[PDB]
């Protein structure tokens, strides 16, 4: 048995989405298709599902109205439908197998859960255009902690989309070295931070580099750290 | 989901008994196969009984010797036993007939049900 | 539904319960899942007391009167993720709040540092400060901001990493943006921290 | 007057009714092993139920190549003759052997066309084995219709519907010695049914032999007393007059197959229907065929007295009673259109759609009743050819396109079986009006034409 | 709002000490209770925590598994079972009340503390 995902990326607010869930494997007709999102770091949430036919079919209340399903039995395919999407509906969207009739058979005792998913497609509604970040020095204060532990920071901002990585003397230093998750800033940008906690003595005087890569727009731009 | 219809399941505790029947309308039942099938989750359906419009019953293998099939053909009815259960036979128990439509027709037609869970546990 | 304990805390060989509230009349024999950090869900017990096909027997549910609860046998170092409940309704499935298995430890205290805004910045005309807590357990700690001992709120975000795997701590930062304009007219800059490591908080600051 | 037609009309009835009689006891040997071999299984009932649709109609175009031979032996004794009569018997048989040369081929062609017709190997090999089973009986089925054949041509009915009676009440028990493997007899669920239809085909050619040679009212023909041999020359002559009529009947079985393929792409509850409604339409379709072979029967004796108003006064009384039982049995069908249906089948859906279905059924059999008996009446007259000719016009140029034009393309919204069965209530009623006008021009002929044709 | 420990003196090292504190104006059952220590002319270090029932405690890495902590909401009073005293556990035992409900360790409320020697 298998569930593949495909259709997902980057769609402009109000605009419209159709992703497809490709089963295979196993006898189409007596199983459904349920559509599962799970928001960036919070829990699962359902959100519709289809029988084998049209016959069946239900919604969640949360998106009512503006998603529609609809199953393609003769090469097993089912579509979902996304227009006028708003950006609470960024997310990642699994594909799940169940039983055909499982409104009829659930009671107090029999409960027959979602069998196979799938890997699942990221879908991100964007509001500014792609760019690459800007890298600033975090230098370490002259008295905080002189002579026992040290911190040095380094500070990467105002970038898009998601996917970047930094890296600290090139590969050659892993000792304590934090890179904190993207947090999604107020203006549609993204933020992140990466530090080291280097012990003292002239941080071994030699110059420590910040070296980011940001594939969409392809800079990998080098920063080198100190402080004053 | 019409002609079949399935009663008889609920939870029973290991090392009990049921009774499944299954009631058809809208077909023949005189000249009709029978036949109760399963499906577990993870699994897929697989045959586990059947009877064949004289006897001739064709229990599987993992299944003799604690499923008895019967039917009754006065009011139009088909029933299984369940003997000496264990935590490996929960699953929802489907119901299936075969045979001719009419007296004038040549080829078989077939039709199931929507199935009855059976879950066994402490 | 709300599970009761939202963070668990045990070492490898404990038993372990969750429990799931179905918090309405519609108790539909509730089916728990599994999920590891950037995976798919799985499937564990099914019918509320059913293992699922290839599930070790550690695993095993049970129904307390109206309430459905997991318990493991015996805690491997596999089984640090985050576990789902899915009771049903009439037409609709939902999912439970979900919660996270973390490794227990000795209690650790941060170490606070604070890093003024970087001078190119300030040609680009928004500066930010971040004050950054290192290495501490477990994760529950607050930081507060104060400039000239006036409490902002609101232009602070934080962001927490993952439980390390060589010693299981964690480590937090906390950004301030500021406008320039803003940024100027204030002198001092206070970072204030709490954590139940801490006999009282401790204040890093630092002059404009 | 109306004293001197009516003494016609009681000779045509005591010749008709017995061969009924014998034409309905041939159905009940496939009603009943089909019903008897569901005592088993389904799959029994659905394997013996496919293999009796190719035997059908294989062995019915082997018979329409024997049907030629009533007139040329009923014509012999009006004439008086009679001592031809044992030399065109003894070619008939030459001949009945023969036509069973290819059926007996084709028969063994049956796997491919199952396999080409989407079947599991479950009932094929059950269909497969009832077919060896009753190959075994087309040499003693052909030879029992010419026999059948020489005493309808003698006009003398009588040893035909006893003997199929007794054929089919020693059908019933001996199917069950076969079937439930009683007695030290095979088990043979599914078939056992053809085993007991070839014996009984053997027994009953047997005492109709027997029955030939021990009768006193046949003496006078001496038929068994000479060892006469094959001709080509004047065995030809039965072959040019018996092949239309074989010909007529395979095109009409390969419209009536062609009709439920483009039925087929509508629903599985539209295409019930129709067959049900198909069935019982063939059914009661006996009574006008009946009266048919009297007619042929009666005309060609007249003809061989070298009387001709006899033989005008056959043809007009025939077709005046097949019309009469026609609308008799159409009335008594439109009437009771609720029990039969619930008979066939037990969906409401189905009888609910055939109650419709059923009310043009009866025009088709008021119609066709018509058609037969004046085919039957022009077979009098060894006019074997113009009945084809005729009959394929009627049937699939103006029969088959007007039912798809009524039907699928929505000209004239889109109809479904009704406008099929409409054509075919056209086609029915243009063979009807070619028929009708050809026995016309050739009963407006002067007696020495009329009788030259009839001769030839 | 008032703290008062009790049972403490003087113990041999691998001795056993049980003390307690009785808490009064509040109702511990909705809050998790610290221990702390000080010794004469040292920090306040921690000591272990007990936080609400099905939550678990928590221990310094010095004192782990030589003490033992133990919550009772009925008598609202704590109990820490010490195993195993060693010299250097010589310290005033200073309790505390944790205010937060998320236990995010912001502590109002102290005792008066009780002085714990141990010496052979």
């Amino acid at each position: 048995v298998q569930l593949v995902e495909s259709g997902g990326g980057l769609v402009q607010p109000g605009g419209s989405l159709r992703l497809s869930c490709a089963a295979s494997g196993f006898n189409f007709s007596y199983y459904s298709i349920h559509w599962v999102r799970q928001a960036p770091g919070k829990g699962l949430e359902w959100v519709a599902y289809i029988s084998s036919s049209s016959s069946y079919t239900s919604y969640a209340d949360s998106v009512k109205g503006r998603f529609t399903i609809s199953a393609d039995t003769s090469k097993n395919t089912a579509y979902l439908q996304m227009n006028s999407l708003r950006a609470e509906d960024t997310a990642v969207y699994y594909c799940a197998r169940g039983y055909q009739y499982w409104q009829y058979h659930a009671s107090w005792y029999w409960n027959g859960g979602l069998d196979y998913w799938g890997q699942g497609t990221l879908v991100t509604v964007s509001s500014a255009s792609t760019k690459g970040p800007s890298v600033f020095p975090l230098a370490p204060s002259s008295k905080s902690t002189s002579g026992g532990t040290a911190a040095l920071g380094c500070l990467v901002k105002d970038y898009f989309p998601e996917p970047v990585t930094v890296s600290w003397n090139s590969g050659a230093l892993t000792s304590g070295v934090h890179t904190f998750p993207a947090v999604l800033q107020s203006s549609g940008l993204y933020s992140l931070s990466s530090v080291v906690t280097v012990p003292s003595s002239s941080l071994g005087t030699q110059t420590y580099i910040c070296n980011v890569n940001h594939k969409p727009s392809n800079t990998k731009v080098d920063k080198k750290v100190e402080p004053k | 989901q019409r002609q079949l219809v399935e009663s008889g399941g609920g939870l029973v505790q290991p090392g009990g008994s049921l009774r499944l029947s299954c009631a058809a309308s809208g077909i023949i039942f005189k000249i009709n196969d029978m036949g109760w099938f399963r499906q577990a989750p993870g699994k897929e359906r697989e045959g586990v009984a059947g009877i064949t419009s004289g006897g001739r019953t064709n229990y599987a293998d993992s299944v003799k010797g604690r499923f008895i099939i019967s039917r009754d053909n006065v009011k139009n009815t088909v029933y299984l036993q369940m003997n000496s259960l264990e935590p490996e036979d929960t699953a929802v128990y489907y119901c299936k007939s075969d045979g001719l439509i009419s007296y004038a027709a040549s080829q078989l037609s077939t039709y199931w049900g929507k199935g009855t869970p059976v879950t066994v546990s402490s | 539904m709300t599970q009761s304990p939202s963070s668990l805390s045990a070492s490898v060989g404990d038993r372990v319960t969750i429990t799931c509230r179905a918090s309405q009349s519609v108790s539909s024999a509730v089916a728990w899942y599994q999920q590891k950090p950037g995976k798919a869900p799985k499937l564990l017990i099914y019918s509320a007391s059913s293992l699922y096909s290839g599930v070790p027997s550690r695993f095993s549910g049970s129904r307390s009167g109206t309430d459905f609860t997991l318990t493991i046998s015996s805690l491997q170092p596999e089984d640090f993720a985050t576990y789902y409940c899915q009771q049903s309704s009439s037409s609709l499935i939902t999912f439970g709040q979900g919660t996270k298995v973390e490794i227990k430890r000795t209690v650790a205290a941060p170490s606070v540092f604070i890093f003024p805004p970087s001078d190119s910045q300030l040609k680009s005309g928004t500066a930010s400060v971040v004050c950054l807590l290192n290495n501490f357990y477990p994760r529950e700690a607050k930081v507060q901001w104060k400039v000239d001992n006036a409490l902002q709120s609101g232009n602070s975000q934080e962001s927490v990493t993952e439980q390390d795997s060589k010693d299981s701590t964690y480590s937090l930062s906390s950004t301030l943006t500021l406008s320039k304009a803003d940024y100027e007219k204030h002198k001092v800059y206070a970072c204030e921290v709490t954590h139940q490591g801490l006999s009282s908080p401790v204040t890093k600051s630092f002059n404009r | 007057s109306v004293h001197r037609y009516k003494k016609e009309a009681s000779n045509l009835i005591k010749l008709a009714t017995p061969v009924l009689i014998a034409s309905v006891a041939q159905t009940g040997m496939g009603f009943v092993d089909t019903i008897m071999a569901g005592g088993v299984s389904a799959i029994d009932m659905a394997a013996v139920s496919i293999a009796a649709s190719i035997w059908l109609p294989s062995i019915l175009f082997g018979v329409g190549l024997l049907m030629a031979l009533v007139p040329v032996v009923a014509q012999l004794n009006g004439a008086g003759r009679q001592h031809k009569i044992p030399f065109e018997v003894h070619q008939g048989l030459i001949l009945a052997l023969l036509v069973s040369i290819p059926i007996i081929a084709v028969l063994f062609q049956t796997q491919f066309i199952i396999r080409f017709m989407d079947v599991e190997e479950a009932m094929a090999t059950k269909t497969v084995g009832y077919m060896h089973a009753v190959i075994f009986a087309v040499p003693a089925y052909l030879l029992f219709q010419a026999l059948r054949s020489f005493t309808d041509g003698m006009s003398l009915t009588k040893p035909a519907m006893v003997i199929g009676f007794i054929g089919l009440l020693l059908n019933i028990p001996l199917n069950w010695i076969f079937v439930y493997g009683k007695f030290g007899a095979p088990e043979l669920g599914g078939v056992g049914c053809g085993v007991a239809t070839a014996i009984v085909y053997w027994i009953m050619l047997l005492l109709l032999l027997f029955y030939i040679v021990t009768s006193k009212r046949l003496a006078h023909v001496k038929v068994f007393e000479t060892f006469h041999k094959p001709q080509p020359k004047e065995l030809i002559r039965l072959f040019r007059l018996g092949f239309p009529v074989a010909a007529a009947l395979f095109f009409e079985v390969t419209l009536f197959a062609v009709v439920a393929l483009l039925v087929a792409p509508l629903g599985s509850t539209v295409v019930a229907a129709h067959q049900v409604a198909l069935n019982f339409s063939s059914l009661v379709f006996m009574f006008p065929m009946s009266i048919g072979a009297a007619v042929s029967i009666r005309v060609g004796h007249k003809l061989g007295e070298q009387d001709t108003k006899g033989a005008a006064i056959a043809a007009n009384v025939g077709l005046m009673t097949g019309l009469a039982t026609a609308c008799i049995t159409a009335l008594l069908t439109v009437l009771f259109r609720e029990q039969i249906a619930l008979l066939y089948t037990e969906n409401q859906v189905v009888v609910a759609l055939a109650m419709q279905l059923l009310l043009f059924a009866a025009i088709y059999q008021c119609m066709d009743a018509v058609q037969v008996v004046a085919a039957g009446s022009l077979r009098g007259y060894k006019d074997m050819t113009a009945i084809f000719h005729r009959t394929f016009i009627s049937y699939w140029v103006l029969g088959l396109p007007t039912g798809y034009i009524l039907g699928m393309t929505n000209w004239l919204q889109p109809l479904g079986a009704k406008g099929f069965w409409l054509g075919f209530i056209i086609g029915l009623s243009a063979a009807a009006l070619m028929l009708g006008q050809r026995l016309y021009w050739l009963q407006k002929q002067s007696d020495d034409v009329q009788l030259h044709l009839a001769a030839k | 709002v008032q703290l008062q420990e009790s049972g403490g003196g003087l113990v041999q090292p691998g001795g056993s000490l049980r003390l307690s504190c009785a808490a009064s104006g509040r109702t511990i059952s909705r809050y998790a209770m610290s221990w702390f220590r000080q010794a004469p002319g040292k920090e306040r270090e921690f000591v272990a925590v007990a936080r609400r029932s099905g939550d678990g405690a928590f221990y310094a890495d010095s004192v782990q598994g030589r003490f033992t902590v133990s919550r009772d909401d009925a008598k609202n009073t704590v109990y820490l079972q010490m195993n195993s005293l060693k010299p250097e556990d010589t310290a005033v035992y200073y309790c505390a009340i944790d205010s937060d409900t998320f236990y995010s360790g912001s502590y109002d409320y102290w005792g008066q503390g009780t002085q714990v020697t141990v010496s052979s």
